[PDB]
């Protein structure tokens, strides 16, 4: 009848949890025009705003729980016929300032999820919006301005007959939050970088294509009388020379109808595009099945004889660049019964057994990505 | 002490400001936002200024959360004045905010003919986990400002801010920034 | 709305009042801990009201209708009761906050937490009188002071 | 990365439960005039409508759970000085029809 | 030693005094009561003075019993004078009482054109339990005074007293004080 | 600090440069390649220069790979000028490359009548195994340059670079060099 | 080094001597008997002198046998002279006897406009058990003299001798002394 209200469980201070049904707080609709192009920013806004007109089971809980302990999980849904494809990317960054760059390179360093709707019919990932700790809250990510940007990293090889829509689902899951803090130890066993190496575009044809990506990754991605950088890339630039086991992620961003066999290897800038014996070096051969979109290259410490410069003078000619390069070469030829280039995305995920050597006084600028 | 104390480490040049050209001659000041990388003279600009892109400066401008110690060295270069006529003075103020209600965190007062060097360190420590997001509206966080007052802009020519991270520096999270303009170091001649 | 950024002191006319303990905690730039409050029923026992206490930010409106969607406590005093103790655990605060905020900081821009006292139903009595409560931060358990506070002159009004 | 969405726990068919904080779906304000009299109907409406402009932790769950298995709990809060009193009554009936009687008895 | 020794920590500005305006020109002095926060010129006031409210200053003024070390830094700012005409000197005296019978606890003597910085520490240790109540009639306790003599008020412009608590500082008991007037830091321009 | 800090160890004189003779008088600079042993004025030579053959200088010029710390001491000798007319300043820049895109590794700014001494250390650390081959095209390796700017060649007479190996210095491999010319130390009179 | 090194401890003022009044102007000197507390100018007195009674000074004058370290600080206050005309120099000599056959135990040479501070320590160690009785005819024991030479009595005004016992100081035995005259510290104005 009459109760001691002070005693009731009204001060329940726990994080949100439950089935995925009860644990969902918002959904988002992103429109992919039938002519999106790559560079195209599809949706860019503060993460918090994602929870606006929402009325799902965990919406109120997401907003009223002071300390949320689980991770955010995003699930994207969309899919196109097997003769088309493209590459989308959902990224999270702790903040934005000014008329910021929304290039793949700039946005993919912190937390990103990148897929090809022609190969995958949904894609999800979880993230901690507070890199320094193990908890966050709606008020915190709001006031601290956490950004959520979705871009077309590469457009449709063959346009769908209509504009397409991707549905984002935001839920809180019971995984634990963990910090991703960077420090100045010369040796670290895993330095996550997520440094974008570039978008390789190979035209269909009997021609011979060679792509050279420099491993002297200091500075950033080149731009017009400017350069773009992000925290992880800037961090590794602190070191004068570096070395380690490199881990790369290659994404098939073109439709599965465009086929080619690429071979990856490590060599120096001075080999010519016509060099006929690239396969006399240790190398890997990559081919993607229809449904496959990702590949992982690991170049061990036995592929590099010494450390190399973190950054080289911008005006350094290929013939004079004494640091190694990741080479992407077409083994046979690019083909397809449809028109389109064969586009690959390449990202240096991180370095295992990283070793930074000496302080880098710095060089202004960086070669073009 | 004629004998000089040995300096060491690599301190890279971050930002530099030069006093208003002749015949300007009132006491004037410029304030550096040591963390976000912004220079702001007092309104009587033509305090020709520059921000460089050494590694430390790019980490400072893209790193969302910071925690650690920063070692600074202020180099003061002066006009060529007979020592006997020198009257210049630089007043240095390190503070966390420019509102008049805030008090200085540290204050230096130098006055020597031609050139002078000032060394001090300070450390970033915030609410996130000893991490601080420069001026985030979040816990009403803050930044670190270095206000420099040139008492005679005709004798004191420019202020050069050199910085270096202590080994204990840590950083977390990234900030989407616009492209960084090339800004090669203006030579000494 | 009572601000938890308690640095400085109690505001006064172009002045502020402080005491040793308040001045001491002001030495720290940011702080955090389990807060212990003591609420005293200072009005006659004939004036009745149910107050609910919670921790939230400055920007909720007086008209916000869903304060009880936040973790909170509900206080009612029996005739003879005059004191109540609120303990806000570390799980009510996600990070540390500023010991002191600039005096001119608007409610909508104050990024530090506040202790909120809200009337759950209505104040009543068959006698005239206001319902007066006294509130005191007794101490902090597991106190954590972070960094040196260079200081801000002045404090919002108590 | 890619998952079998059919397998996820989206078809969670369970009743609402949790602390009283998470288990609350609505609040209602009833006004007792300083001259109420007895017979006075203070609030009379369909139970369901009680959940209208509500935005508490269990509001959506209350509305979207197909089979709720627990009981509804109502808590009333109000109090007057010890020299006064009155008697209030909150009642629930499965239905109404016509210009019904709202007498205590009924 | 051209190379500068690295300074650090946060020292907040407590009280400041500026010399009598022109044409005043006799040797003049002002004495700071470092602990109770009081400034007292020698009678020929118009030594424009100020007391600020940084955290340390409010602890010092409300804390009844104190025990620990206080780190001080005297910044001396001067008028704009050709170095060649400089003749100013500052004489600094740290003492526990102003009665003439008491001797100085420490004495400094500086003399350099324009600006100068002086750093010293001193520590409060009393009869209560190593605790001292500034000038309590109790064990005939005492306070700490900093007397500064400007030898040429036309060249030496102002004295700024910066203080900082050593980590070993401890305090006990409270003192009922009247309200503290807002006293925002007078800017450098 | 009238009291001098005790200096020690053996630092041998490596290379010396003297400013252009009268009536030359523009700001001029000379840059030392500390590791390969090369002096380079800015074009307005008649910066009379010299390289000596002390042990350290011969190891530096024949040792292919180097790893370790080098302790430097810059002695600045000036013309005989009334102190009251002195206006000279030396700006020192330690850098790894002379391309304008490279930033300074360390910067000093001195200005004192007649003579001055500057002490700093820096350390060679490369890609071979902490070993570095000065400017080898190999890992786009580098060297260490010391640029000195004499602001008034009529007051600042010469720059003397003194070096000393830290005990941690290591070296490997040999470089075929042409014969080394005798270069006996030019006496002080 | 604009940055000042932190001073600390309590050094109490022991004895002070001021140079002969105008128009006196030859080089003149005064010698302090640091241990027995005696001041002796060179014959051209009107070196106005004083001995104070701080605790340390009374222990020094009544303690028969002494053993330990004494920390001294010489403060030199000067007349008000345009820096540009300053030519004064102080030559300091610490010795155990004034006979010409004895050599100096330590010698300092300072020269700076207006004011200057000199810090040095020395330690009493004798034949009794590391104990020494100042000038006892016993083992032909000795005392400690501080001779100060003012090179221009018109620019260098006075010498102030400040002392402090090191914690290792020990004393034994008492000396029957006549009463000590009150000698309150002459104020700075």
């Amino acid at each position: 009848m009459e109760q001691n209200l002070f005693a009731l469980s009204l001060d329940d201070t726990s994080s949100v949890r439950g089935s995925l049904l009860d644990t969902k707080f918002a959904q988002t609709r992103v429109l992919l025009s039938k002519a999106m192009a790559g560079g195209d920013v599809l949706l860019d806004e503060y993460l918090y705003d994602v929870v606006n007109g929402q009325d799902f089971r965990a919406t109120v809980a997401f907003l009223r729980t002071h300390v949320i302990t689980g991770k955010i999980k995003v699930t994207a849904t969309t899919n196109i016929s097997d003769n088309s494809g493209c590459c989308l990317m959902l990224a999270i960054n702790s903040g934005v300032r000014g008329k910021y760059s929304t290039d793949v390179y700039t946005i993919c360093s912190q937390d990103s999820m990148t897929w090809n709707p022609g190969c995958k019919k949904n894609f999800s990932f979880t993230f901690n919006p507070n890199p320094c700790g193990d908890s966050w809250s709606a008020e915190m990510i709001s006031r601290s301005r956490v950004r959520m940007t979705v871009i077309c990293v590469s457009g449709w090889t063959l346009s769908p007959t209509t504009d397409v829509i991707a549905k984002l689902d935001w839920s809180i899951v019971n995984e634990k939050c963990e910090p991703t803090i960077y420090h100045l130890a010369d040796c670290q066993n895993w330095l996550p970088l997520n440094r974008w190496m570039g978008k390789l575009t190979f035209p269909q044809g009997v021609t011979s294509e060679v792509r050279r990506m420099p491993l002297s990754i200091g500075g950033g991605a080149g731009a017009t009388q400017a350069f773009l950088a992000n925290m992880p890339n800037s961090w590794i630039s602190m070191w004068r020379y570096f070395r380690g086991e490199l881990h790369f992620e290659v994404t098939k961003m073109s439709s599965p109808y465009i086929k080619a066999t690429v071979t990856f290897l490590i060599a120096f800038g001075n080999l010519s595009d016509a060099f006929g014996f690239y396969e006399s070096f240790p190398h890997r051969i990559v081919q993607f099945a229809e449904v496959e979109e990702k590949c992982t290259l690991v170049f061990s410490q036995q592929e590099f004889v010494t450390a190399w410069s973190t950054q080289v003078n911008p005006r350094t000619t290929l013939e004079a660049d004494g640091c190694p390069y990741l080479y992407a070469i077409i083994h046979d030829s690019t083909t397809g019964t449809i028109s389109g280039d064969f586009n690959l995305g390449v990202k240096l995920v991180g370095i295992k057994d990283f070793c930074g050597i000496g302080s880098n006084p710095g060089i202004d600028g960086s070669r073009l990505l | 002490g004629p004998v000089c104390a040995e300096a060491s480490d690599v301190y890279s040049p971050c930002m530099i400001a030069s006093t208003p050209p002749a015949p300007f001659s009132d006491v004037t000041a410029v304030t550096f936002d040591l963390i976000n990388g912004k220079i702001t003279p007092v309104g009587d600009d033509n305090w020709n200024t520059h921000i460089y892109n050494p590694p430390i400066m790019n980490v400072l401008r893209t790193a969302a959360w910071k925690s650690g110690t920063i070692h600074v060295q202020l180099n003061v270069r002066g006009a060529g004045v007979k020592r006997a006529d020198w009257d210049g003075q630089v007043f240095v103020y390190l503070r966390q905010s420019m509102n008049p209600e805030s008090y200085d965190a540290r204050t230096f007062v130098i006055s020597q003919p031609g050139s002078a060097m000032l060394n001090f360190s300070f450390d970033i420590i915030g609410p996130n986990s000893g991490f601080e997001f420069a001026e985030s509206p979040w816990a009403n966080q803050t930044t670190w400002y270095l206000e420099c007052v040139a008492t005679n802009p005709r004798q004191i020519q420019q202020f050069e801010v050199n910085m270096r991270f202590d080994p204990n520096f840590r950083v977390a999270g990234n900030i989407l920034m616009p492209p960084f303009p090339l800004s090669t170091e203006t030579p000494p001649l």
